[PDB]
């Protein structure tokens, strides 16, 4: 289930580990793009929020 | 992001000094615009 790009649908992460492997590793993900951070780097920084 | 702060120091406002201190963490987007303060009674309503 995913809302329309008007009241969107907002779910905030927090307390877990945070293994980025997998998302990126989908096939059909050919649209991935990062402002402020690389791809190959979201595996190794820490995050508050 | 929210930021909430709190002090408890004995004595309206004096002329003495202190500083409000982080006490939470809850990390969750809202765009608030509302503020309600709930008090307490006996009558049982």
């Amino acid at each position: 289930r995913f809302a329309s790009v008007y009241a969107w649908n907002r779910k905030r992460i927090s307390n877990c580990v945070a293994d980025y492997s997998v998302l990126y590793n989908f096939a059909p993900f050919f649209a991935f793009k990062c402002y402020g951070v690389s791809p190959t780097k979201l595996n190794d920084l820490c995050f508050t929020n | 992001y929210f930021k909430i702060y709190s002090k408890h120091t004995p004595i309206d406002l004096p002329q003495g000094f202190s500083a409000l201190e982080p006490l939470v963490d809850l990390p969750i987007g809202i765009n608030i615009t509302r503020f309600q303060t709930l008090l307490a009674l006996h009558r049982s309503y």
